């Protein structure tokens, strides 16, 4: 519609996070955050021992 | 939050189920490696414990 | 004693749960969340706050 | 203004996200058939 | 023979041929491997961490 | 803070853009002393818009 | 005019004159300020703190 | 204790409600501090962002 003049694309997903504490002097949270869809190609991202 | 868990709570099962398939692959590959070693060595007859 | 004349109070029930094991049917399941948990919908109500 | 153009109202396509996994997939099931214990 | 495929990264570039019984029975020793599964459970409990 | 319009829905973006910050002869430095440039601004009866 | 008083120690020895709309409406910009009140949330959890 | 804090719990709200009034006084005084600087400075006409 000319009243809108554009589109917004909103992508929901589930992210896999590691159990990681925030660092005192870290530049960024070191927590491999990946899309759950990745587990279909590389399921090893889910392994936990 | 009084509202219950969202549908994402079922992703705990999906996550688990994917891990199940991954474990099957790892067991397969590690099993093949262990078999390769046994057949490489002098084990060409049935026996218990090899 | 304490008197609250006119104050809206929202009292949470909390998680009324027991941490007991609950068996699941894992045979075949699927997940399908929507945009609600993000409220980014309703016609992208962040830029579309004004429609006039 | 002289030209009132829509830079704020937009359509939202609300992308779906539907994922699933069986107890184990066809590859694992044929190799390691499931037995309930 | 029959053909089964995986998209697991660990299995890329591999072909493995394994026997199985033509008709699968429950808890059949003649299956190449077995997946022994006990029903999964979910626990829901508020926990204080740290 | 403003919501991040493009990117992760939980980002909060700050864009502070001001031409109206004033440094007159009455302002002091963090030390509390009005000296140097500020002193010259005071004697010149001038104020800066930054 | 109308007279409103407090005993807040912070506001001691001060008189401040501010306009407001003679007839107060809901969410009226013509009020000198607004107090936006959402809720007070009461929560009760047996937390093992420490 | 099986008996909850029957009336004492309401003190949590009275504490909160007093803090609400205190914020109004601090906000007013801090707002006047900004307004004094802006009108002391040469902003004698309507503008955005000052």
């Amino acid at each position: 519609n000319p009243i809108e003049g554009g589109v917004v694309q909103v992508l929901p997903y589930i992210a896999v996070m590691k159990d990681v504490y925030h660092e005192v002097s870290g530049v960024k949270m070191d927590n491999e955050e990946v899309n759950m869809v990745e587990a279909y190609r590389d399921p090893s991202i889910l392994d936990d021992e | 939050t009084d509202e219950g868990p969202g549908e994402v709570v079922k992703a705990l099962t999906v996550n688990t189920n994917i891990r199940n398939s991954n474990n099957a692959v790892k067991r397969m590959l590690n099993y093949l490696a262990q078999l390769r070693e046994v057949v490489h060595n002098g084990y060409n007859r049935p026996k218990f414990g090899i | 004693t304490n008197v609250v004349t006119n104050t809206p109070i929202d009292v949470c029930k909390g998680p009324d749960v027991d941490g007991t094991a609950d068996k699941i049917n894992d045979k075949k399941i699927h997940v399908s969340q929507g945009l609600k948990e993000f409220q980014v919908a309703k016609g992208d109500r962040v830029e579309n706050e004004i429609t006039e | 203004n002289y030209n009132e153009k829509s830079q704020r109202d937009f359509r939202v396509v609300t992308i779906g996200y539907n994922l699933a996994a069986s107890r184990q997939d066809e590859f694992a099931e044929r190799i390691y058939p499931t037995t309930v214990i | 023979y029959d053909i089964v495929s995986t998209n697991n990264q660990l299995f890329d570039g591999k072909l493995v041929v394994i026997p199985t019984r033509a008709v699968q029975q429950e808890n059949d020793i003649l299956s190449w491997g077995q997946f022994f599964y006990v029903s999964t459970v979910i626990a829901d409990l508020p926990i204080t961490r740290g | 803070f403003q919501p991040d319009l493009v990117g992760d829905t939980r980002n909060a973006v700050i864009r502070f853009d001001s031409d109206d910050l004033v440094v007159s002869g009455d302002t002091t430095f963090i030390d509390g002393s009005a000296d140097g440039v500020i002193n010259d601004l005071k004697t010149a009866k001038l104020s800066l818009r930054l």
